[PDB]
């Protein structure tokens, strides 16, 4: 893989309750992704195990569908149980059954273990940036997710686009690694890690989150 | 750092003085506030919001609910009080006569305007249009919030809530008659209104008795009454200018209302703290817990917003007397600006 | 009776308000028909040790709370955040049952808060939990002659536990400064240490066995719930409601509130709750407190005469609830007792917005106002 | 101390409302020395004689 | 060794902020007045300087109170002596007596006192078994340990209450007299007063 870092630019708000709110700014403290924080870029052709450190924030601008799903874990092994999330053209398949995969692990396109849960749903997946946030939170697997029309691929977009949490699933292991998939017969995505931070949200007349204040990037903010 | 001013040497000595030519007249501008927003609190709606419980663990705290309404209804009645000893200064409602002509002064930007439904003049919608001034919830608040307005109101979760603002005595346009009763029997009259019953004298003739009031000669007056007359018609002018374009010189005015705003909001947002108790929704609490530790966890949130009420009524207070002082000086500044000549300096 | 005197002075007095009594009640619970399997919880053969506690998940199902004491001899319902009188009331999204077996000296361990062997490295609960902790003596079923050390516990560990948290590892904790790699010896010491439990021994080193019951107070839509009855719904009156627990007394109108599929509840500056998600049917219905204001009483002295006006503050004429045939509308209120005449004095008792009343003649007196 | 201040977070905006009103106070002393003080425009010198 | 208040004070959160206007400033209109007064009188209080010779300045102060020029011209050198004299009396009284300052002295020890009883409050138990939270967090665990932190935020809040309280009680005193002061400034100073005492 090929590193490249680069900026947030103010990406990564999500919806940090289940409860609405309309025409109020309303201050949360949460795990968030700092504004203009160093996310890194990479570029796998055709790969070590990422850390988990307090969740990950994924994107990907990938009109290719070749990344197709992710594997979390500790030791990503038959020893410890491993979660993963497969898109196939049909569905979404979530389960904490260990494959014993290799150290790259790959789907074949071209024509196990304990298993204690099972999770079947929709595509997540259909010019078209696709964003995440992964995190464990007293044994609940969080995924927040969002699709926005970019214009430029290489340009992560200046703008609010607020994450709607997809699933909440109470699978309660311990995730330290993870790593993604990939679908063989070129790949690029961007990854940051979130912190904790105190957020302050404007939600407009509709209940949508249209901007965003980070109070501990700068004193202008903390005034705000 | 700062600079204090420009220096200045007076070219003092022994046998030299420095007499004017020439003068100038001008027209500043002055703004008090006289009266803030009478308000009233529901305490048992407020603390409690409709709990048999709640308002019978209350019952034993004693007469703090009624020296809090006895505290907010005097302010109230201090603000009536305020307003008329301000404004109803004159017995009988003067008024112009349909002539305008007052020796080439104007006296159209601040005599009413009959045309529109207020009797206001140029100025005063002026001001009116510049105050940021909310309804306050006067015409039927309650049934304006009835309404199924997507987007929720401040001024309809105060009143949800138990916190409600009482109208003024005095509508605007009472007040509006007095200013300009006020206005006409100073123009027609003079002082002589002040002290007894009106004495009609011509403006140039009142001016001459300024004049002389100031220590000026009335020939003075006799002689440059045009251009005297100009240089007012060009300040009243100014100050349009200056009421139309700068919108920050009301700002007394407009802390008053923000105040009042900002202590209501602040009230409002004490309501969804713990105060150490395990949920902020009473109705959550006595469904969660059993009787005993419902009541210990209703007893926390009532003494929280106790003290949040009693620090509210307290801050009212101090505005109030704050006010009332204000009040007292526009009222000696009606009394001895309006209806007289004041020798006192600046 | 407010100014607590027997006699009144000529003025206008505010007497204590008004409220619109609601009419009917409205229970509105989620369409669910199971039952949830405490049998497999409570009578079962045999309890996992606390290093590795058996975790249940309870969810879609009616819950009956009280038919737990029939199932196992304890005392009482020990709980944090609920009280078990209520539990039936109220109702929740998800249940996990948490089930071990421990000591009778490390009993005291199981709540939040607490620090210890047990809390510290078998099993630790979380410092905001909410729900109930069941313990009962089990020196007849988990006791034998000559020790039972089918039951196991953790005494080494590196760290803590997470709340929540369970270690399965069997790896030889190094207590010193030379490596273990797989020998136990001198400052190599096996983590798993087994109860030795015997019939001989006192009370208080008998065994107990635990489930925790821990509720969820989430915002999704709740799966477990009471076998409380659901009624029909009520728009546009003053009633009573209860939905999902939730319970409040207002009026629910039909909403154009653009609710996300993920929203269930609307929440207000104060954190009041105003506009909910009804379980059966997914609709918004937004909640306003039913009519109120404020109540004054106009009269003259009681020398004078007894007759008095009443002042209803913030309220429509139309809007009244229900009294004397003269009803007039003033901007600061709806004034009942007092006509309404055309001619103007000095103000004897003010109103507000320009309105005095007094009593006066009429031909023969009565109280007007103007 | 970080578990007190976590308990006194639970207590409104009294924390924040004593410092609006202290800050009040604290800007209208430098409004009093103003409005006494300098009420003259121009810093006027006298004469060496 | 003599442990001054002002380091508890300031080591509690209790801190002091300087005015925005020096002495200096302060000295340097006292000054403007001053020179501005003497010099023309109430001219630059009613527009622009105009001099005007201090006898005659006088003069017109004497037709002010209602006695003619001719007492003055004619006894200026025993009025000269008489103002002397007073100064030279004032001096001297301000020299000798310490106690003529009390407004002031009552504004500063106020103030003073106001902090170190805030201060000292915080020796109070209110109630809980310690009045050091430190020792509270030392001794008991989470749960039994809340309540004896609850109770002494609630003392303590109570406490800075009551000061905030009465320090708006004394702002607003200190205002009214700020206002009868910039009154006298306007009125005594910048012209002649007709009003009595
Ligand atoms: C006193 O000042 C006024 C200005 O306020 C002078 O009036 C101006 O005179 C000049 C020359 O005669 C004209 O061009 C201006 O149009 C006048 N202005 C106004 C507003 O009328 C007046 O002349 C001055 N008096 C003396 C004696 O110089
Ligand atoms: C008093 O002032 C008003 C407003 O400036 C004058 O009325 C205007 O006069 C001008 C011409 O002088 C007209 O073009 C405007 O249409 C008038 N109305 C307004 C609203 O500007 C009035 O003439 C002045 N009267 C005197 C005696 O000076
Ligand atoms: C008016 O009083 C002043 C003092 O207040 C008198 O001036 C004093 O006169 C005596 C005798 O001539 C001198 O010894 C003093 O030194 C003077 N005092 C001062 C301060 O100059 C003055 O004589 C009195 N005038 C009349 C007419 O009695
Ligand atoms: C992110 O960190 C790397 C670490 O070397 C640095 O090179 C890069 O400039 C950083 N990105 C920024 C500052 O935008
Ligand atoms: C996607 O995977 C699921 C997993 O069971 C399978 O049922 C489905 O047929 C698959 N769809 C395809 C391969 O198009
Ligand atoms: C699956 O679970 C069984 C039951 O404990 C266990 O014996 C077996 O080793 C497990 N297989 C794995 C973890 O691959
Ligand atoms: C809410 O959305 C509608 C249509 O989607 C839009 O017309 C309206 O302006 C929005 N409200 C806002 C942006 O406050
Ligand atoms: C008057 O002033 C002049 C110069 O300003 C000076 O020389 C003269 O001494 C003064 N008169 C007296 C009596 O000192
Ligand atoms: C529960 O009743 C509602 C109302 O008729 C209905 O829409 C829903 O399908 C029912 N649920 C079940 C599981 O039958
Ligand atoms: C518990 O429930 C079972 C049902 O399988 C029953 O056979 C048994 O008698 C009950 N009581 C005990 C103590 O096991
Ligand atoms: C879980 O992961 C954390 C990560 O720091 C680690 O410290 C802890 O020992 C792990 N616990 C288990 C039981 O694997
Ligand atoms: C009172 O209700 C009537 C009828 O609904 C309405 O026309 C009116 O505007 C309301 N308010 C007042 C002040 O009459």
């Amino acid at each position: 893989r090929t590193q490249s870092y680069t900026n947030s630019f103010t990406r990564g708000v999500y919806y940090p309750d289940k409860v609405f709110r309309s025409s109020v700014l309303h201050s949360t403290q949460d795990l968030f992704l700092p504004f203009f924080s160093n996310v890194t870029w990479f570029h796998a052709i055709h790969n070590p195990v990422l850390p988990f450190n307090d969740g990950v924030y994924f994107a990907s601008t990938e009109k290719s569908n070749i990344i197709r799903g992710w594997i979390f874990g500790t030791t990503l092994d038959s020893k410890t149980q491993s979660l993963l999330i497969v898109n196939n053209a049909t569905n979404v398949v979530i389960k904490v059954c260990e494959f014993q995969f290799c150290n790259d692990p790959f789907l074949d396109v071209y024509y196990a273990n304990n298993c204690t849960f099972e999770y079947v749903s929709q595509p997540f997946l259909m010019k078209n940036l696709r964003e995440f946030v992964f995190k464990n939170i007293d044994g609940y697997f969080k995924i927040y997710s969002k699709h926005t029309p970019i214009n430029l691929g290489r340009d992560l977009p200046q703008g609010f686009s607020a994450l709607e949490p997809l699933v909440d699933l109470p699978i309660g292991i311990n995730i330290t690694r993870f790593q993604t998939l990939l679908a063989l017969h070129a790949a690029a995505y961007y990854v940051g890690y979130l912190q904790p931070r105190t957020f302050l949200l404007k939600y407009n007349e509709n209940g949508t989150i249209t901007d965003a204040v980070d109070c501990a990037l700068d004193p202008l903010s903390e005034t705000k | 750092t700062m600079s204090l001013g420009a220096e200045n040497s007076v070219a003092y000595s022994n046998n030299s003085i420095a007499i004017p030519t020439n003068f100038t007249i001008s027209v500043t501008t002055e703004i008090l506030p006289v009266s803030m927003t009478k308000t009233s609190v529901d305490c048992t709606m407020y603390i409690c919001g409709d709990s048999t419980e709640c308002s019978n663990l209350l019952l034993q705290y004693g007469s703090f609910c009624t020296q809090l309404k006895r505290a907010l209804t005097g302010i109230a009645v201090e603000q009536d009080k305020n307003t008329q000893e301000v404004f109803a200064q004159v017995k009988q409602i003067y008024k112009t006569p349909p002539i305008k002509y007052f020796g080439g002064f104007n006296f159209s930007q601040i005599l009413p305007d009959p045309s529109k439904p207020s009797k206001r003049s140029f100025i005063e919608d002026l001001l009116f249009n510049k105050v940021t001034l909310a309804d306050a919830g006067f015409i039927k608040q309650y049934g304006d919030c009835l309404g199924d307005i997507a987007a929720r109101d401040l001024i309809c979760a105060q009143k949800f809530n138990g916190l409600t603002v009482l109208p003024p005595l005095l509508t605007d346009e009472m007040i509006a008659q007095y200013t300009s009763a006020l206005l006409a029997g100073t123009i027609t009259s003079g002082w002589t209104f002040g002290a007894g019953a009106a004495l009609q004298i011509p403006f140039a003739m009142q001016m001459a008795y300024r004049f002389n009031g100031i220590g000026v000669t009335q020939n003075v007056l006799y002689e440059n009454q045009k251009l005297i007359a100009n240089q007012f018609n060009s300040a009243i002018g100014k100050i349009q200018d200056s009421l139309s374009s700068t919108a920050s010189a009301l700002g007394k005015l407009q802390d008053v209302v923000n105040h009042n705003a900002q202590a209501l909001n602040t009230l409002v947002k004490q309501l969804s703290s713990k105060f150490g108790a395990i949920s902020s929704v009473l109705n959550d609490i006595l469904s969660r817990l059993d009787k005993v530790e419902a009541e210990v966890q209703i007893d926390r949130l009532i003494t929280g917003r106790l003290q949040s009420l009693q620090t509210y009524v307290t801050q009212q207070l101090i505005r109030a007397a704050e006010i009332r002082a204000s009040a007292n000086l526009a009222a000696t500044k009606m009394s001895e600006c309006v209806l007289g000549q004041s020798k006192r300096v600046d | 009776c407010t100014l607590k005197s027997f006699t009144v002075e000529k003025g206008i007095y505010q007497t204590s308000n008004f409220r619109v009594q609601p009419t009917e009640s409205i229970v509105r619970f989620p369409n669910i028909t199971n039952l949830c399997p405490f049998d497999e919880v409570f009578n079962a053969t045999r309890f996992a040790s606390v290093y590795a506690w058996n975790r249940k998940r309870i969810s879609n199902c009616v819950a009956d709370y009280s038919v737990l004491y029939n199932f196992a001899p304890f005392f009482a319902f020990k709980c944090y955040g609920v009280s078990p009188t209520k539990l039936n009331d109220l109702c929740f999204t998800n249940v996990y049952a948490d089930s071990f077996v421990i000591r009778g000296n490390e009993v005291s361990q199981i709540a939040p808060g607490q620090t210890g062997n047990i809390a510290d490295y078998n099993y630790k609960l979380p410092d905001d939990f909410t729900g109930c902790v069941i313990a009962w003596n089990s020196n007849k079923l988990d006791s034998k002659v000559g020790g039972n050390y089918n039951y196991l516990y953790r005494l080494f560990r590196k760290s803590n536990l997470k709340p929540f948290e369970r270690d399965i590892s069997t790896e030889i904790y190094q207590a010193g400064n030379k490596p273990c790699n797989g020998v136990a010896g001198f400052n190599c010491y096996f983590p798993l240490r087994s109860y030795g439990f015997r019939p001989t021994y006192g009370v208080g080193h008998q065994p107990y066995r635990v489930v925790v019951l821990s509720f969820e107070l989430l915002h999704a839509p709740a799966t477990v719930c009471g076998p409380k009855k659901s009624t029909n719904l009520v728009k546009n009156k003053c009633v009573n409601f209860n939905f999902n627990g939730l319970t409040g007394t207002g009026v629910l109108t039909e909403s154009n509130k653009k609710f996300l599929p993920f929203q269930q509840f609307g929440r207000d500056i104060a954190d009041t709750t105003d506009a909910v998600r009804d379980p059966q049917t997914l609709e918004i219905l937004d909640i306003t407190p039913c009519s109120f204001g404020g109540v004054s009483v106009i009269t003259p002295g009681t020398n004078t005469s007894n007759q008095v006006a009443v002042l209803y503050q913030g309220v429509n004429c139309t809007e009244v609830p229900v009294t004397g045939s003269n009803v007039f509308q003033t901007r600061a209120g709806c004034l009942i007792g007092a006509e309404y005449v055309n001619n103007s004095y000095e103000c004897d008792i003010p109103i507000g917005a320009g309105i005095c009343a007094s009593y006066q003649t009429q031909t023969s007196q009565s109280i007007i106002a103007y």
